[PDB]
């Protein structure tokens, strides 16, 4: 009992003492991922017949 | 027809591998596979010595028939996630100590896996053959022993038929589809012979109902 | 000798019998294809039942109007050999099913772990592809003597097996009567006795396998046990007058009948020939339809 | 024809 | 004794971490994404019905060079497919036939899978001898195998039903390391694309972040109602996706330690097998119980599409390394390449 | 892996001979095989194939008629039965294995040979015959086709072969660019679909022999003439 609990205190105080970034810094990242890579995604942006292997 | 000579020799050894994947299929389909569950200390051992670390498979033939067990006991995982894996099983082998019931109770235990086994969505259609073990030990301590002790509402006669009559009823009774699976009951002792003769009658009663759903006859 | 009239209102009803059959038969055998195809064993007997019994049916309005016409056939010698042609392929295509279900029933049930193999080898679509084949060909006689003619005597044309293509005059009646004798054995005979023997075992299994004290398995047999009585007695009743009237009626010109017998004979044919096509709307209620499963997705799909 | 029944019917023999 | 201040401490503990993650919270994704653009409809068709296997599919996963695929299913068989051709180019025979997982090497020279057997064999496909054979045998699980993932020709993580993951050394057969934390059936992994990261969910509706090299459970996910059955990462690395019983996924972000989207329709009642990112990350594809994958904006949380033309369940998703394609394995036992 | 050549010797001409290849070592029934054979004094020359599964045969022109390739795989053996011999039989004959799958490596392991004695084909031409080399030092071996070799899947279907003086011939080189099992970075292939160029980084004492370009697009398979390098 002793050994789990104080296991999971200080796998808490751990998982407590990282570097957070607001949610909006992280939205607008994977915004500028979606953005940067928009062009190179052939499921968003099908591709002619001719550069489709599964014709 | 425009393919290069690679490419139709790939082509070749696709359809080689089709041929023998459609012959392990049809070795399959004819083969009966048995899920074998059980409570704890139950007699599930016996039956496997009779019949004869994650999944246990025991493989056996009688009288023409191919035969696979799985023994999913050992197995200590959430059941709700790979119990799907046995939707297709030809029964369900589901064994209980006659000497529980004065052992929560061992036999409200048993009981209350047999009715969470028997009315599971994956197994509607899936015919159950319940052994009811250890009916020696049952018979000595039930003249010692009335089967109130797990059934307080019972009324009946002191001696083996009656009670085992009745328990017998009492786990039939968990069926809630009794119009959709049957339930087999046979009474073995750690002696009986006799027991992979009954798991195979039961299984060609299963093979002909499947057979009779499959042909349109429902 | 006697004279051979009809029945005054056998011209107005057979031609109304001929449509209404054909719209059963074309509706029933219509859903069933809709349903199996636009979706278990059975269900490719079920089809090829389906397209046999839809193509028997779907091609009588031609013989309604011949028969309303009183026998003039304004549709040329191309459609008497298509049409008859197709008539009798799917006669020989229905009674092939409805004996392949049998075989097929009686591998899975009466002996199911000793009949697999067999099972594998000769049903399934085996026996479909051969019995599409045997039925292609027993019905060719059909297509290489089914002609269009004008017996001047009434300035009508009329569909008409002239057997001078293969025999003289006074070797017609042989043709007439082996063609009819073979196509009563093949038709009838034979498939009749598969499918009875099969269900006989079908119904010794059903009724040792189905035990009569709990209540779902007497529900069970009665209801099986019912259906298996009923579909040998459908195809019997559905198929026997036709061939027994048929048979009775060529052996008559062997022998002499009182003709007040041969009259009766001459004009109660029609209607049992109008008998044997309810088979094929019945077909989908007896085979298809039976089953709870198939009918929810007939409906569902629907509904 | 030989058969009185070789027409009047879809049913040839 | 000291119990009672222990308890105390987790509590607090538990209360701190949700503060910092209040904090963060300034501005929610879907504030941010809703005036950027919507995805219009995606549509995408059947390209490739791969036929063969003959029992329920479990597992699928694409080879990096975007052709080869490997499929597990319950008849015991490993299927090693041609996606272009339709050519089946090996079939193995597994020792034990309830396979839940499988994985592709990333040299292409090896694949994995396991299950109820709790074992992962893994199968040499480049021998002198011409055909697959067993070359390793991991076991030390005491649970099912639900997932497994090549790290590098001798490394491999796997989860598993007894809580835990575990990293290989394939060569000597010993477990490197232990990732214990969970308390429910661990059931999908996911590794980062630099690998020194991954991601695992369990049936405690957690999921968690493991350091690789260090073995220690660095960050917990809350926030599913139920079981997590699929987890993917973002194709940055930087956030994943999970997916639940609960019929929902959840967008979650490694530096903001927070939930930043939910995926759910009223008209969607059913828990979700797979989960995968389409290249960009900009669609979200997910496989469900009532037989179709949904195709998700995941900027702005829209149904963008449906992919539907199976008739069992959708066990198993993967798109290509290229972004291609996208292959579907189901429970009525084909798997379907869609475009 | 093994392939064990057998049945050559003397024979006369119009007799009959069977040459039998016995294979330990691998998979015999998932490979197909081929016999090529080999003049005293010229080059390779395509005889037979055997499908995997004996589903698909082929002969070339020289042979057919006369010659029927046969396999046991229960027994693991290939067998060439050769009826109406001629003076131009007279070779060593190869048994060479051969796989075929994306991304396989065909004709990747010959036999030892087995020596008889008797008393629209795409035009692989190796313009030289003879290269004379340093160790240490880069050479090229140049092949050009009659026809292109470039498939409209991609695929170039040439393929580079080492025989070293004493020794059966060696796959270096499959499809124009993957290097072989086995075979050090040294070597390296390149080409158009009807000009191929194989070059040797640094040469050593161990890669003396004749090279013999392949191709594999259409059946009878041709090689070149081969290219010797001499020390």
């Amino acid at each position: 009992s002793i050994a789990q609990a104080r296991k999971l205190v200080e796998q808490l105080k751990m998982e407590a003492n990282i570097d957070r970034i607001k949610v909006s810094k992280a939205a607008a990242d994977l915004m500028a991922y979606c953005e940067a890579h928009a062009k190179e995604d052939p499921l968003l942006t099908p591709v002619p017949a001719s550069e489709n292997p599964f014709r | 027809c425009t393919l290069s000579a690679e490419d139709k020799a790939a082509v070749e050894r696709s359809k080689m591998i089709d041929r023998n994947l459609r012959e392990d299929g049809e070795k399959a389909a004819r083969e009966v596979k048995l899920l074998l569950l059980g409570a704890g200390e139950s007699g599930k051992n016996t039956i496997v010595k009779q019949m004869k670390t994650g999944i246990v498979e025991t493989h056996f033939t009688f009288k023409d028939l191919h035969f696979k067990m799985f023994d999913v006991g050992a197995q200590r995982s959430e059941r709700k996630k790979w119990i799907h894996c046995f939707e297709g099983v030809t029964a369900i082998i589901f064994c209980v100590a006659l000497s529980d019931y004065d052992l929560m109770n061992r036999m409200h235990a048993s009981m209350k896996l047999f009715d969470s086994i028997c009315n599971n969505k994956w197994f509607t259609d899936t015919s159950i053959i319940l052994f009811l073990n250890k009916k020696d030990l049952f018979e000595e301590k039930i003249k010692k022993s009335p089967l109130t002790i797990c059934y307080p509402e019972y009324a009946g006669s002191n001696t083996y038929e009656e009670a085992a009559a009745y328990i017998q009823c009492q786990f039939e009774d968990l069926n809630k589809r009794k119009d959709t699976k049957e339930i087999y009951t046979h009474f073995t002792c750690s002696t009986d012979t006799k027991n992979v003769q009954f798991v195979f009658d039961a299984v060609t009663d299963v093979i002909i109902k499947n057979n009779l759903k499959d042909c349109g006859l429902f | 000798e006697c004279e051979y009239t009809d029945w005054k209102s056998s011209g107005a009803l057979i031609p109304a019998i001929y449509m209404l059959v054909f719209l059963l038969g074309t509706t029933g055998n219509g859903l069933v294809l809709w349903t199996v195809f636009r979706s278990r064993s059975a269900d490719i007997f079920i089809a090829s039942l389906a397209v046999a019994d839809l193509t028997f049916v779907v091609t009588l309005p031609l013989w309604a109007t011949y028969t309303y016409r009183d026998y003039d056939w304004p549709f040329g010698t191309f459609f008497c050999k298509l049409s008859s042609y197709l008539i009798f392929v799917n006669m020989y295509a229905s009674v092939f099913c409805l004996t392949g279900l049998s075989f097929d029933r009686y591998l899975a049930i009466v002996r199911p772990v000793a009949n697999a193999r067999l099972r594998l080898r000769v049903s399934g679509a085996v026996a479909t592809a051969v019995l599409w084949v045997l039925a292609a060909l027993l019905a060719m006689p059909v297509m290489v003597l089914r002609t269009t003619g004008d017996l001047e005597n009434t300035t009508k044309v009329q569909c008409y097996m002239d057997y001078s293509m293969v025999a003289t005059v006074s070797s017609e009646w042989a043709w007439e009567v082996g063609l009819g004798v073979s196509s009563t054995t093949v038709g009838f005979v034979v498939p009749f006795t598969i499918m009875l023997t099969c269900y006989f075992f079908i119904a010794q299994t059903i009724a040792g396998h189905f035990r009569k004290e709990r209540i779902e398995g007497l529900r069970k047999r009665r209801r099986l046990l019912s259906i298996i009585v009923v579909l040998v007695v459908t195809f019997a009743l559905c198929w026997m007058p036709y061939h027994l009237v048929k048979t009775l009626y060529m052996l008559g010109s062997l022998l002499h009948w009182p003709c007040d017998f041969d009259l009766f004979l001459m004009n109660i044919f029609p209607y049992c020939t109008c008998i044997s096509y309810v088979n094929s709307c019945l077909n989908p209620f007896l085979y298809a339809f039976f089953d709870p499963r198939f009918r929810q997705a007939c409906t569902s799909m629907l509904c | 024809c030989r058969p009185r029944l070789c027409h009047k019917g879809p049913m040839p023999f | 004794s000291e119990l009672d201040q222990l308890r105390q401490e987790a509590e607090q503990l538990k209360n701190q971490i949700r503060d910092a993650r209040k904090a963060c919270a300034d501005a929610t994704l879907s504030q941010i994404t809703n005036n950027i653009d919507p995805v219009g409809r995606i549509q995408m068709r059947t390209r490739r019905t791969l036929r063969g296997h003959l029992a329920k599919i479990y597992a699928m996963h694409w080879g990096t060079d975007s052709r080869l695929l490997v499929s597990a299913s319950q008849d015991g068989k490993l299927i090693i497919w041609d996606s272009y051709t339709t050519n089946k180019v090996h079939a193995i025979p597994l020792r034990s036939s309830w396979v839940m997982t499988c994985a592709y090497a990333p040299s292409g020279n090896y694949v994995a899978c396991g299950g109820l057997d709790n074992i992962c064999s893994i199968y040499n496909l480049k021998t002198r001898e011409g055909n697959v054979r067993v070359s390793r045998e991991l076991a030390g699980h005491t649970g099912y195998l639900s997932c497994c993932r090549f790290l590098d020709d001798n490394q491999i993580v796997t989860s598993s039903g007894d809580t835990t993951c575990a990293l290989w050394d394939i060569e000597t057969g010993q477990q490197t390391t232990t990732f214990t934390g969970h308390t429910g059936d661990v059931m999908s992994l996911s590794l980062a694309p630099d690998t020194r990261l991954f991601v695992s969910g369990a049936c405690d509706a957690s999921a968690k972040l493991w350091d690789v090299r260090e073995g220690m459970c660095r960050q917990t996910f809350t926030g599913h109602e139920s079981d997590i059955n699929a987890i993917c990462f973002f194709p940055n690395g930087n956030a994943f996706a999970t997916g639940s019983d609960d019929a929902t996924c959840r967008l979650f972000d490694l530096r903001a330690d927070q939930e930043l989207m939910t995926y759910s329709h009223d008209n969607i009642i059913c828990g979700i097998t797979s989960v995968s990112f389409s290249k960009s990350g900009r669609l979200l594809l997910a496989g469900y119980d009532d037989f179709n994958c949904n195709v998700w904006d995941a900027l702005k949380a829209d149904r963008a599409g449906v992919l539907a033309g199976h008739d069992n369940r959708v066990s198993c998703l993967g798109v290509t390394d290229d972004g291609m394609a996208v292959a579907t394995g189901s429970w009525d036992s084909f798997l379907k390449i869609w475009n | 892996v093994q392939l064990v050549e057998s049945g050559g010797g003397l024979v006369q001409p119009g007799g009959s001979r069977k040459l039998s290849c016995s294979a330990s070592g691998f998979a015999f029934s998932s490979f197909g095989m081929h016999w090529v054979r080999q003049a005293p004094e010229k080059g390779l020359e395509w005889v037979a194939y055997i499908s995997s599964g004996s589903g698909t045969i082929y002969y070339a022109d020289t042979v057919k008629g006369r010659f029927t390739i046969s396999r046991d795989d229960p027994k693991n053996t290939l067998f060439l039965q050769m009826t109406s011999l001629r003076s131009e039989d007279t070779a060593m004959y190869y048994c060479v294995r051969s796989i075929y799958y994306y991304g396989s490596s065909p004709f990747d392991f010959w036999g030892q040979g087995t020596t008889l004695t008797v008393s629209s084909d795409i035009v692989m031409t190796q313009a030289t015959s003879s290269v004379p080399v340093t160790p240490g030092e880069s050479v090229s071996i140049s092949c050009r086709s009659s026809k292109s070799l470039l498939h409209s899947n991609g695929n170039t279907y040439l393929y580079w072969f080492l025989q070293r003086p004493g020794q059966s011939p060696q796959l270096l080189i499959y499809r124009m660019s993957n290097l072989a099992s086995g075979v050090p970075d040294r070597f390296s292939g390149s080409g158009s679909g009807t000009a191929f160029t194989l070059t040797i980084s640094r040469l050593e004492a161990e890669d003396v022999g004749v090279y013999y370009c392949m191709q594999h697009l259409e059946y009878p398979l041709t090689f070149g003439a081969g290219t010797k390098l001499e020390l």
